[PDB]
């Protein structure tokens, strides 16, 4: 805690999230680009909120190039600011307004690459995200991409014990989670990604559904419905019924068409049902798909 | 499976043994202390014992809000009659940190009999961030239990809950506890719990993954041994009374081992 607000020139606003306002600003002595996210605690009669005691605490740990970094924390007696690295955009705005013809394979598989050293980090340091999205997936000129956004996230223990149901946003949310299955692990962090994957290809979502049966339906639709076969334990689960309508599952080149074939085993691999045979990030590093990103390693933040 | 995190738990146990090392209490804080005593601190952890069975907390919950009291008590002096606010502040910060639904601030003011106000509480908490600098995620004995389970052959559920209990024991008498990292009191737990139930040993598996043995646990096995003999004579009773449902299969009911030859 070295800094204090009067370093600071706030230059716009550029956000709201769970506490409410981001600013970008600029650390007058330093001249270093800053996103201030402020957090009222005068508003909070229950203390300081544990969104912001997760982010805070498991952020401090988590220095990695792929992951948004929290310079400092200045705590006053009604106000608390989380510094944080300043990156200019996110995958969702960049999605939508630059990439009209499209993102090319090579930013494509850069963007994945960096994403999977990234949350590999996470479950390395024992932390899910666990709201992986196009919006929480932060982008600097340079090329970089970073997680962002651990309002959400959680220290986990081994093996993982039940923790809250339902997290993700729900067209990122895995299967075991839409299931009510009694524990998620690493694997729901990867169904995101997946997600994700598909939609730098297509700049449209992979299973956009209007509630937690309509999400299933439109996943099941896609990649089949699961039996005991593809996913041992499926019919067994809290909320699975068998009454749930048996889609057959497509040939994964008409999911995302213009994917080439190391680019449709790994995101078949990122979306397989069981969360056991799901591949983790670590080993995704080493999927063929990326024999050939070059893109230079960012470099870690102080 | 992937709830066991194949891919990551060795990773994740490298990071687990070097933040002990970063989280740890000064050992000798309490004599430092000029107004607080083991047996208050004993008296202290034993009624958050009582608060987390009555709230249903997790046993996660309750080791990390004593790892806070006792990163704080190494830094910051505090009166007999404010240890309770400290811990109280604690308990709150743990369960926001660790609880899906962590309880109400007025329901940690009511726990303290009206001794102190909602406004004290969150003030506490926030000089409690403030000391910590919100290093919260630290390590505990049951982070370090869990994945020693995952080394039964066959798992054993009175092992399991008969480890968590010792290890919960120790929370109790910062002499001698405060001089053993989470991986070591975990590591005699477990062994002390395995002994106890079937006979066996710390397996070679777990020398392997954490490098201790027999010999380097000695220390810790002798005080956690004559803790788990004195237990039914002890001061503080709520473990024992929490250990005998059969959530946790009545395990202080269990009967200690004479000796533990070698």
């Amino acid at each position: 805690g070295p800094g204090s607000m009067e370093n600071f020139q706030k230059v716009e606003k550029i956000g709201e999230g769970t506490y409410g306002v981001v600013y970008k600003a600029r650390n007058k002595l330093t001249g270093e680009v800053v996103a201030l996210k402020k957090i009222r605690l005068d508003t909070e009669t229950e203390g300081v909120p544990s969104t912001a005691i997760r982010e805070i605490s498991l952020l401090k740990e988590l220095n990695h190039p792929n992951i948004v970094k929290l310079l400092d924390v200045i705590h006053t007696e009604n106000k608390l600011y989380l510094v944080f690295e300043f990156l200019h955009q996110d995958l969702k705005k960049f999605m939508d307004a630059s990439a009209l013809t499209g993102i090319p394979l090579p930013l494509i598989k850069s963007y994945l690459f960096q994403l999977l050293q990234g949350l590999a980090f996470c479950h390395s340091h024992r932390v899910l995200h666990r709201d992986l999205k196009p919006q929480n997936l932060l982008i600097n000129t340079e090329g970089a991409i970073k997680l962002a956004d651990f309002g959400l996230a959680r220290a986990f223990g081994v093996p993982v014990r039940t923790y809250t149901h339902e997290v993700v946003t729900l067209w990122y949310r895995a299967p075991e989670i839409l299931l009510g299955c009694k524990y998620y692990s690493t694997a729901v962090d990867i169904w995101s990604l997946g997600c994700i994957f598909a939609e730098m290809v297509t700049r449209r979502a992979l299973f956009p559904g209007d509630s937690e049966i309509d999400q299933l339906f439109r996943i099941f639709r896609t990649l089949g419905t699961p039996d005991e076969v593809v996913w041992p334990g499926v019919t067994s689960m809290p909320d699975y019924k068998p009454s749930f309508p048996k889609w057959a599952r497509q040939d994964f080149s008409k999911v995302v068409p213009p994917l080439d074939e190391d680019g449709r085993s790994l995101l078949s691999q990122m979306l397989h049902y069981d969360p056991n045979k799901r591949i983790s990030a670590k080993a995704a590093l080493a999927h063929p798909f990326f024999q050939d990103v070059t893109k230079p390693v960012p470099h870690l933040r102080l | 499976g992937v709830n066991e995190v194949p891919d990551y738990h060795e990773d994740i146990h490298t990071y687990l043994r070097e933040m002990e090392v970063k989280c740890k209490p000064k050992v000798g804080y309490m004599k430092k202390q000029p107004d607080i005593t083991n047996s208050m601190r004993a008296i202290l952890v034993d009624w958050l014992v009582e608060v987390g069975e009555e709230y249903k907390l997790q046993n996660e919950t309750l080791h990390l809000a004593v790892n806070y009291i006792d990163r704080f008590l190494s830094s910051m002096s505090v009166l007999r009659g404010k240890l309770q606010l400290v811990g109280t502040a604690a308990m709150l910060l743990a369960s926001k940190f660790e609880e899906i639904y962590p309880p109400e601030v007025a329901e940690f003011v009511y726990i303290t009999d009206d001794t102190y106000t909602k406004k004290q509480v969150l003030r506490m908490e926030h000089l409690v961030l403030k000391v910590l600098a919100f290093d919260l995620a630290a390590p505990t004995i049951n982070q370090f239990l869990t994945q020693y389970f995952l080394h039964q052959q066959p798992a054993n559920c009175k092992v399991e809950s008969l480890a968590m209990f010792l290890g919960e024991l120790s929370l109790i008498d910062a002499d001698p506890y405060l001089k053993y990292l989470p991986s070591v009191i975990a590591a005699a737990a477990f062994h002390l719990a395995l002994y106890t139930v079937t006979g066996q040993s710390w397996p070679e598996s777990l020398v392997q993954k954490t490098g201790y043995t027999l010999e380097t646990l000695k220390p810790c096995l002798l005080d956690l041994h004559q803790t788990y003999l004195r237990a039914p004579q002890h001061a503080q009773q709520s473990i024992r009374e929490k250990y005998k449902n059969s959530k946790y299969h009545g395990v202080s009911l269990l009967n200690p081992p004479e000796t533990l030859n070698v």
